[PDB]
């Protein structure tokens, strides 16, 4: 029988979208000129301390200026005789001595020598040549030592008028013009469920599930490592599995019926999603 | 029709039954004689049942 | 304080404590882990069972209810792995396997 | 040829730009960069995670199909006899990695 | 069999369909061995949010079961609030970055419909700019009177210490 | 995973080995048999070598692993360590 | 009197477990004892050499397992590692 | 670096004793080293088993001598034993 693969169409294949660099170095100084023109009390620098993407900008705009990972990397070249240290998206993921400010699997900052350089990159690329208030995000039920160390880096290292911590999902609640509801927010590190009663979070009974997008990426990496069993000739990074999850995964409506008849021969050509490699 | 959610004897008599469907559960107060017809059947925790209200 | 044996906790029959003592005072290492005696006792007990089983079979074959060295020999020399394990081992009063070459057979 | 790459490495740098706002009086402490176990040991919040108690539908862990029965030798949920064949002739060192992916590997100490 | 067939492979096994697909085997070519096929991983990996204890072995509860535990067993038992089902079910919306999956709100709506009593006005929606509204909310909050009444200045850090908490209704509990 | 390689042990090589062994005339069915024996041998050695490598939690098979394997197999090898 | 230890009672218990209605001769008893002793010396020796090779001064269950993988051939080794892992796991659980 | 040592210099000295105008390659030197180490482990092992068999917790020169008598075949033993008894005598003539 030649029928099940004779009239079968040629495949439509998708390449690998690995999180590479991007050719931009802006020293944006047009924000301070607009920030010094506003009256006082209405100028503040807002930093979303996201585990996947730290964001930062000024409050009187709509899009954030900087959106970088917490990746940094430092080097010393003996063939050149110079110490390098660049951070953020400027790391290419050819050299990698990458260590992240967030602990892998939990949105609690415990790698402060990385977080200091990340904030350094933020204040450089925003433009600081000299004292603005800081609104900064954190995780739900944060450990006190992490908040103490973050406040110590804000006051002692840089020098700031004031800073204030908040939960970013509750900020997205307050921007979405809700009053009383049940905010379910699935982040990169953990999935929180927070009940809010008249613009007030009931944090005595919020529950965080210990699963997230990083766990998606790591579990996807483990299942592609165990599916292709006899050895796959290719570098299986975590980030390329994350970009596979971003554009090739969907939550099925009725799972136990969809699953058991999924690998049938009749129609597998349209369920299957295929990925090249160079 | 629906899945029994709880079997709670209220008075010490009347026994509430939550009937969970795929559209939503619903409380239900039973007479103390229809409960002795439920109890003759072997309904324990999460058996789906079919109660006629009238007959 | 209601003491219990380490063999009972490991669900074994072979003495864990004795094996641990022998490992300690056997000049094998300065220190020895806590998993080593239970693991070693487990392996020894398993091997013991595998031989005694086939030996019991060979004993049953000879209509005898007491395992003799001959039954042990028949058990080991038939099991290729056990034979390789005891290739340089001579079992006393075990005899040899009944094996006659085809060329020596009557015409 | 590599001069453009060298210029891209040179311009993307932190030490090339002078820190006009970093306080030089500050000195970093050594006792940082700890773990969650260490910070929880310092304070002896974040104990609001809750487990479950409900019947779980156990699926296969070789493939993703629903699997109704496991094994005595390797304790793997498996769908049918092809997956049983591939379980009983897999090379050693991977039958523990399936339980590592599912969890409760219990590696030796 | 040849005499029976004259008188009268991979396509049988599912493992070839699982690894490789309905097309025939890989002949060890250049652009054929370097391929990853995805069948079950599309719907198995984003399913761990709802059945965590079985797929990946995380010994916690599902998202539907957590939402039902909060809506049906804790909030009616909390004094100080008026309506536990009639208020919290008016707006359940989804915020975070790990949410932009196809058919994610509908699964949560069907789960809560299976849990809640009949007649609750359940309306599950999502935010407008899910990965960027977490910044915009603190952008709009940053220069108001409640934020001005919740800052920590430098001398307050010098006097009160390091772990000082202005109790705001968005931040964590004070200590 | 490459192709075959059991045929890499070519005919004139086996012939050379027989010459060093002191063999005047070689049969035709000797070569395949020799390939089999060498295969079994190399399997038995490499298995234990890789075992030693795994116990050391290394991804690179060292020479000392081979030496230990040969020594415990009963064929001590000089000129590499041990 | 100077008591001399032996593995007699243990191999007897094993015998009763696998074959409740069979016996054992004194000669075969001594043979089994010498067998268990020999394997003990083998595995412990190989484990010692393993510990010495990696500059370690402690023989844990890992060294024993690797030693069993090296000594016992094929399926015998597989079942051995299986029983060993079961025993050390059950011992780890039940304190 | 960790200062990887061997029996190089000693083998070279003895070589220049028995043959003043004769050298040695690197590979041959490594082989001689492996030989020395092998014999060392064999003699020390047999001596260890000797001490263990007699319930004695000390490896004296006696155990070493017996080990040589067991290991080295024929005249090789005899001469070796002599060369030992000589050495241990001289050591007791200046200590
Ligand atoms: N189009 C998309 N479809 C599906 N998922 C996406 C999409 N875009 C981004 N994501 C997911 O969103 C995640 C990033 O979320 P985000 O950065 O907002 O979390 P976060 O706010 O940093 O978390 P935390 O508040 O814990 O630091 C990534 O894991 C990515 O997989």
């Amino acid at each position: 029988r030649d029928e099940p693969w004779k009239r079968l169409p040629p495949p439509t294949v998708y390449p690998v979208k690995e999180a590479r660099f991007e050719k931009y170095i802006p020293p944006q100084l047009d924000g301070r000129e607009r920030a010094l023109a506003q009256p006082p009390g209405q100028v503040a620098i807002v930093i979303d301390n996201g585990s996947h993407s730290v964001r930062a900008g000024w409050n009187f705009e709509d899009k954030p200026r900087l959106a970088i990972p917490p990746i940094m990397s430092k080097y010393r070249d003996r063939k050149m005789g110079k110490t390098f240290s660049f951070a953020g998206s400027d790391c290419y993921a050819a050299r990698s001595h990458i260590r992240n400010a967030f602990e892998a699997g939990t949105g609690i900052v415990s790698n402060w020598d990385v977080m200091e350089h990340v904030l350094d990159y933020v204040f450089v690329k925003l433009g600081m040549n000299e004292d603005m208030p800081i609104v900064m995000t954190e995780a739900v039920a944060n450990l006190p030592y992490s908040r103490k160390s973050m406040s110590e880096i804000i006051f002692e290292c840089y020098g700031a008028p004031s800073l204030v911590y908040g939960i970013d999902s509750l900020f997205s609640f307050r921007h979405n013009q809700g009053q009383t509801g049940l905010v379910v927010s699935s982040s990169y590190s953990a999935t929180h469920v927070i009940p809010v009663y008249n613009r007030k979070a009931l944090l005595s009974q919020a529950i965080r599930l210990n699963w997230g997008g990083w766990h998606m990426a790591e579990y996807m990496l483990k299942l592609l490592k165990l599916k292709y069993y006899t050895g796959f000739p290719g570098k299986l990074n975590s980030s390329q599995t994350e970009h596979m999850v971003r554009d090739f995964c969907y939550v099925s409506l009725d799972y136990d019926r969809e699953l058991a008849g999924y690998l049938d021969w009749t129609g597998l050509e349209d369920r299957e999603r295929i990925v090249q490699y160079p | 029709e629906g899945e029994v959610t709880e079997m709670t004897p209220e008075e010490a008599s009347t026994l509430l039954i939550g009937l969970k469907s795929a559209r939503g559960q619903k409380k239900l107060r039973l007479d103390p004689s229809i409960y002795e017809a439920i109890q003759k059947e072997r309904v324990q925790v999460g058996d789906v049942i079919y109660i006629e209200t009238n007959t | 304080a209601k003491a219990k044996t380490r063999s009972s906790r490991a669900g074994l029959q072979f003495p864990v404590g004795r094996v641990h003592r022998l490992l300690r005072k056997g000049n094998y290492a300065e220190r020895v882990g806590a998993g080593a005696p239970v693991y070693l006792a487990a392996v020894l007990e398993y091997l013991t069972a595998e031989i005694l089983e086939l030996a019991g079979n060979a004993a049953r074959d000879n209509k005898k209810t007491r395992i003799i060295p001959r039954h042990l020999q028949l058990a080991i020399r038939n099991d290729e792995e056990l034979n390789k394990l005891l290739g340089k081992v001579t079992i006393a009063q075990g005899g040899v396997l009944p094996n006659i070459q085809a060329v020596l057979l009557p015409k | 040829a590599q001069a453009a790459h060298q210029a891209l490495v040179e311009q993307l740098d932190l030490h090339s730009i002078h820190k006009t706002f970093r306080n030089p009086n500050w000195r970093p402490n050594q006792r940082r960069n700890k773990t969650i176990k260490a910070i929880l040991g310092e304070s002896q919040t974040n104990i609001e995670s809750a487990p479950s108690l409900a019947p779980m539908k156990h699926y296969c862990d070789v493939t993703g199909l629903p699997a109704p029965y496991l094994d005595p030798k390797t304790r793997l949920r498996y769908h049918n006899k092809e997956i049983f064949a591939m379980i009983r002739n897999l090379p050693q060192g991977m039958g523990e990695q399936f339980l590592e992916a599912r969890g409760a590997h219990t590696v030796l100490k | 069999x040849x005499x029976x067939x004259x008188x009268x492979d991979w396509s049988k096994s599912l493992l070839h369909a699982f690894r490789y697909g309905p097309r025939p085997f890989d002949p060890s070519s250049q652009a054929e061995t370097h391929r990853v096929h995805l069948n079950v991983e599309r719907i198995r990996v984003p399913e761990v949010l709802f059945q965590p204890a079985a797929i990946a072995g995380v010994d916690q509860a599902g998202l539907v079961e957590i939402a039902g535990d909060i809506l049906c067993q804790r909030l009616p038992s909390l004094p100080g609030i008026q309506d536990a089902p009639d208020a919290f079910l008016r707006d359940v919306f989804l915020t975070g970055g790990n949410t932009l999956f196809q058919n994610f709100d509908e699964r949560l709506r069907q789960g809560l419909m299976a849990l809640l009593p009949v007649g609750a006005p359940l309306r599950v929606r999502r935010a407008q700019d899910a990965i960027l509204d977490a910044w915009r909310g603190a952008a709009g909050w940053a220069c108001t009177e409640e934020a001005k009444a919740a800052w920590i200045t430098r001398e307050e850090y010098l006097e009160k210490g390091g772990e000082y908490i202005k109790e705001h209704d968005l931040g964590n509990a004070f200590a | 995973v490459l192709r075959d390689n059991i045929q890499g042990i070519t005919k004139p090589a086996i012939r050379r080995l027989a010459r060093r062994g002191g063999v005047k005339r070689i049969s035709g069915l000797i070569y395949e048999e020799t390939r089999g024996v060498l295969k079994v041998f190399l399997e038995n050695v490499i298995r234990d070598a890789v075992t030693y490598t795994e116990h050391a939690k290394r991804k690179t098979v060292t020479a000392m692993d081979v030496v230990y394997a040969l020594k415990r197999q009963g064929r001590t090898l000089y000129g590499f360590g041990g | 009197r100077s008591r001399k230890e032996s593995y007699s009672v243990y191999v007897y218990k094993v015998l009763k477990q696998v074959h409740p209605d069979t016996g054992i001769s004194s000669k075969a008893m001594g043979i089994m004892n010498s067998f268990v002793n020999d394997i003990f010396e083998r595995i412990a020796g190989e484990a010692s050499r393993l510990a010495h090779y990696n500059k370690r001064s402690t023989i844990t269950s890992r060294e024993i397992q690797t030693a069993v993988r090296l000594l016992l051939p094929g399926e015998l080794a597989k079942h051995a590692v299986s029983e060993g892992t079961k025993a050390v796991t059950k011992y780890t659980s039940s304190k």
